[PDB]
RNA sequence: CCGACCCGUCUUGAAACACGGACCAAGGAGUCUAACACGUGCGCGAGUCGGGGGCUCGCACGAAAGCCGCCGUGGCGCAAUGAAGGUGAAGGCCGGCGCGCUCGCCGGCCGAGGUGGGAUCCCGAGGCCUCUCCAGUCCGCCGAGGGCGCACCACCGGCCCG
């Protein structure tokens, strides 16, 4: 009787920094994007 | 094997594993179990405790014989007889509980350690324990007298 | 089984010799008579030897049956390779490894093969 | 299926060797800002004493934070309560190094060793010879060579240290994680110090050359590597 | 040679303090004491009943028995090259709690409500207390007074 | 030089059987492989149980491996101990029992066959569950051995709870003095 | 050219103004038995052992090896405690009644208890995947937490005997 007093009030609910940013791609999940989109942008050439 | 033993590894050693100093002498300290009340009375004391002296009654020409009774244990009870005697009891509509002879096993005294399964059963013995007549009038058996 | 037979005999067979800290064994199917499990002649299911011919010219090639593991009078297969030099060696090759009897002994067989052969030509002073 | 495989081989290079290049600007780019760090500490601490003199009062530096210690004297006859310190500063040899953080227990543990160890304050420079030519990694209980930047990332990438760089800046500048840096890294075994010692026997201010050497240290180490 | 007695040499370690003979005062008897506190055995000579002996006087041991006018303390007593747990029965005269153990539990209460008081307001706090650190730069001024210039005194015979 | 200690540089352990049993060195060779090349821990137990002696690999009574079988959570588990599998006559209601051990008492392994019990060995354990998966590794009662009673402290001294060792069990032998208060003392 | 005292032995201390040793060859000193204790190896396993005896062409080997089973007498272990008369090792849970009186007769289950550690095992939130996405099949890997807990340790209980 006072796990489920407990449980009701548990569910009582509803810059750049170029550094930074370079950790951040260096990171091998977190830039994954990060790195793939500068490896496009260094082999594809297109004007515009 | 004399090929295994420290004497064919101390040769060349001038004390031979017994020290330069105090050597290997012919008896120090006395022979056999000497000055077990004087120089030695640590050691008897340390790790023989009760060793001098005299305790209870002296009994002339003990015949072991008289005082034999094997004893036996109620979880070893089903041991003696076959294996096929305790299934065929256990099935049995009947209340034919089987009989046992722990004089026919070997057996004088039936001790108490254990408990018994659940099936009545008829126990001869020249002597039995209390927790033993009680435990098997529990599960439905008795208990009869030998001699 | 191989292992087992190996275990049994890895240090007491009458074929082992133990001299100059070597270790040799001289059973008749045994390539580069070393004293190993995988070059042991006589514990596996099949295996492969080179001997030099009854005469000073050719070789003799023997390898183990799939069915005698246990009748020796029948448990290898013999033949004598008289040909010149590098066909001889291309037959052997190919009993290895197109037959993929025991492919590891390819090369050892091979050499055996090559010092066998080259051992029948005249000597020289 | 071959050149299906290929392909999947060829991206999976492909990236590794991407994840390569990003790595390698990082370490490039943090060095580089160290760089900056460096020379503004050290226009700093003259340009804060220089407006002292301007305004004709003092200005005192900042206590030392970061020592070096060596030991100078062997092990034939070393009391019980002076070999247990040398033993927790990892100088169990002639001639040992070892980076100690400073602060009131230090000091008092290198008072007891003061007749056994010389010690001072390094600057920059010598904190830079030391890593990179005596510098071993303790790994797995081993004394590996710190051959490459890789080994540092292995084990103390957690912390943030991936580069002799890295771990130069967290030596140098007392960081967060100094105890796991400087216990990671092997004592350094130096040798004899060439030109000969004044004294071993005796303080530094004595003439001798045990004891603390503020910045003379430096001298020692030059001789010394 | 040293006589094998159980108070040989306590002359001036069983002796009251000066100007401190007389009836005991009763704040002694009136404190009280749990199991697992740490308490400091002193051995005052007043009331020589419970009298712990020299060996342990001044040692620190913890409680784990508790009686009428006595407790029971495990302190660890150090025997040629060992160290063992001895346990003695010592009048709550000869004691009293160890200041050391009572900071440490204000710290404790001090220092989980840190934890909870900070993490409720969103900042982080120090917990660990560090040791002394080296002292920061800071500027020393003048004033206009010049600092005064010492000079070491002439020898004198002074007597 | 410097200033080390060398006295505990040599671990004192157990690398191979001492035993020359080729059967057991075998099933070593196996299980030592196995620890090497995969990363389940359970090989490394077992096979650093392998090298120990027999008086470290005590035998395990039928009836106290059931008794750990029945424990809740460890139904259809195959029960591994490295050693004899021991038969006890003070159990009747034999289960069935999936079970992988070095040696099995043949009244024992008559027993657990009839009850419709499996029996394999270290090697068919091996092709059944590599990694050890769903296995429940047992042991016998190590200190369960006679000449733990005699360990500890000296008989002589208070608070001792160790057999001393006597020729013969009798009120002549060793009951006397110290043992009780009539006679000197009892400590 | 540099370094270099004659060994063995007793000793805190030997090159000693300490004893033994002229040289050479051969011989020469921790063995066997019994009883223990521990460790290790093997077989069997709550049983183990034929060692005494008997049985097999009387015997080169073989004075060996093989077998006994109503030859297991017996030894050791499977029960201890007491001087002795003697006695002698199972409780956990759920119910009605006296009075659930610190309580006895039963009924039902289960079968050596509980606490904290405890290798190992199990479940497991959630993550790792391909040229991609919403669309979902098969198993593999990493893993916060959770559970059963081997042996063993420490403690609390419980039972046996005086
Ligand atoms: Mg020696
Ligand atoms: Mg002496
Ligand atoms: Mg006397
Ligand atoms: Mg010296
Ligand atoms: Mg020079
Ligand atoms: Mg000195
Ligand atoms: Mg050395
Ligand atoms: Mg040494
Ligand atoms: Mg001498
Ligand atoms: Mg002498
Ligand atoms: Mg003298
Ligand atoms: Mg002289
Ligand atoms: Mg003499
Ligand atoms: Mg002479
Ligand atoms: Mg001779
Ligand atoms: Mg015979
Ligand atoms: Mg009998
Ligand atoms: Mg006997
Ligand atoms: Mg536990
Ligand atoms: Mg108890």
């Amino acid at each position: 009787k006072a796990m489920s007093a407990r449980a009701e009030a548990i569910k009582a609910l509803v810059v750049s920094r170029k550094l930074d940013r370079l950790a951040y791609i260096a990171h091998p999940k977190l830039g994954k994007r990060a790195r793939a989109r500068i490896a496009k942008g260094l082999r594809l050439c297109r004007p515009k | 094997p004399s090929r295994l033993r420290k004497t064919r590894k101390l040769r060349g050693h001038v004390s031979h594993g017994h020290g330069r100093i105090g050597k290997h002498r012919k008896h120090p300290g006395g022979r056999g179990n000497a000055g077990g009340l004087h120089h030695h009375r640590i050691n008897f004391d340390k790790y023989h405790p009760g060793y001098f002296g005299k305790v209870g009654m002296k009994h002339y020409h003990l015949k072991r014989n008289q005082s034999f009774c094997p004893t036996v244990n109620l979880d070893k009870l089903w041991t003696l007889v076959s294996e096929q005697t305790r299934v065929n009891a256990a099935k049995n509509k009947t209340g034919a509980a089987p009989i046992i002879d722990v004089v026919r096993s070997g057996y004088y005294k039936v001790l108490g350690k254990g408990k018994l399964p659940k099936q009545p059963v008829i126990v001869k013995a020249k002597f039995f324990s209390r927790r033993a007549e009680e435990k098997i009038k529990s599960v439905g058996g008795a208990c009869v007298l030998v001699a | 089984s191989a292992h087992l037979q190996w275990m049994v005999v890895r240090n007491c067979s009458s074929f082992l010799i133990k001299r100059n800290k070597q270790t040799y064994s001289t059973e008749p199917n045994n390539l580069k008579a070393r004293n190993s499990f995988r070059y042991n002649g006589l514990i596996h299911r099949k295996t492969v030897g080179v001997e030099p011919a009854a005469d000073g010219k050719g070789v003799v090639v023997v390898i183990k049956r799939r069915s005698g593991q246990r009748k020796p009078a029948t448990s290898y297969v013999r033949t004598t390779i008289n040909k010149n030099a590098r066909a001889t060696l291309s037959s052997i090759r190919h009993m290895i490894r197109k037959n993929k009897y025991r492919p590891d002994l390819r090369m050892a067989a091979i050499r055996r093969a090559s010092a066998i052969l080259r051992s029948q030509k005249p000597v020289m002073v | 299926n071959f050149a299906e495989l290929k392909i999947k081989r060829l991206r999976k290079k492909f990236a590794q060797k991407m994840l390569r290049k990003a790595r390698r600007k990082l370490i490039y780019e943090k060095a580089k800002h160290y760089h900056k760090e460096y020379r503004q500490m050290y226009r700093t601490e003259i340009r804060m004493a220089r407006m002292a003199r301007k305004a004709g009062n003092f200005y005192v530096p900042a206590e030392p934070k970061l020592a070096f210690v060596i030991r100078i004297r062997g092990i034939n006859g070393v009391s019980p309560k002076v070999r247990k310190v040398l033993q927790l500063l990892r100088l169990r040899q002639i001639f040992n190094g070892t980076f100690v953080k400073l602060n009131k227990a230090s000091i008092n543990m290198l008072r007891i060793v003061e007749p056994y160890i010389a010690w001072g304050y390094p600057n920059l420079k010598s904190v830079n010879e030391l890593i990179y030519k005596r510098g071993y990694g303790k790994i797995n209980k081993k004394r590996i060579a710190l051959t490459d930047n890789a080994l540092i990332a292995r084990s103390l990438g957690k912390y943030g240290i991936i580069c002799m760089e890295d771990l130069i800046h967290e030596i140098y500048t007392v960081g967060k994680r100094f105890k796991e840096a400087n216990n990671f890294l092997w004592p350094f075994k130096l040798s004899s110090p060439r030109g000969g010692m004044k004294k071993k026997t005796t303080h530094f201010v004595e003439g001798g050359d045990a004891g603390n050497r503020e910045d003379q240290i430096n001298r020692l180490i030059r001789r010394m590597n | 040679t040293n006589t094998k007695g159980k108070r040989r040499g306590t002359r001036y370690m069983f002796s009251r303090p000066f100007r401190k003979h007389g009836v005991v005062p009763l704040a002694t008897y009136m404190r009280i004491y749990k199991k697992g506190d740490i308490v400091d055995i002193k051995g005052m000579g007043t009331v020589q009943k419970g009298m712990p002996h020299k060996c342990y006087h001044g040692k620190t041991g913890r409680v784990y028995n508790v009686t009428q006018h006595a407790v029971g303390i495990v302190v660890n007593k150090q025997v040629k090259g060992k160290i063992l747990a001895k346990r003695i029965n010592v009048r709550i005269e000869h004691i009293k709690h160890s200041k050391s153990r009572d900071s440490f539990l204000k710290r404790v209460k001090e220092n989980d409500q840190k934890k909870k008081e900070a993490k409720e307001k969103g900042t982080w706090v120090q917990l660990k207390r560090q040791p002394a650190p080296p002292r920061e730069a800071h500027f020393v001024r003048t004033n206009g007074k010049e600092p005064e210039l010492l000079e070491p005194i002439p020898y004198e015979f002074m007597a | 030089g410097v200033d080390i200690r060398h006295n505990k540089d040599r671990k004192v352990r157990r690398k191979e059987p001492k035993s020359q049993d080729i059967y057991l060195r075998l099933l070593v060779k196996l299980y030592r492989f196995l620890a090497r090349r995969t990363n389940s821990t359970f090989n490394q137990v077992v096979l650093k149980r392998l090298f120990m002696s027999r008086t470290n690999r005590p035998p395990l009574s039928l009836s106290r491996m059931i008794r750990k079988m029945k424990l809740p959570g460890r139904e259809n588990k195959t029960a591994v101990v490295v050693g004899t599998i021991t038969d006890d006559v003070r159990v009747q209601e034999v289960p069935k029992l999936k079970v992988c051990a070095l040696r099995v008492t043949s009244r024992a392994r008559s027993r657990i066959l009839r009850a419709g019990g499996k029996i394999l060995t270290f090697d068919q354990l091996a092709l059944d569950s590599p990694k050890g998966c769903g296995t429940v590794l047992l042991s016998g009662p190590r200190k369960g051995r006679e000449v733990y009673r005699h360990f500890g402290k000296a008989p002589g001294t208070p608070h001792s709870h160790t057999k001393p060792y006597v020729r013969s069990k009798g009120r002549k032998f060793e009951r006397a003095r110290g043992r009780r208060a009539s006679r000197g003392y009892k400590n």
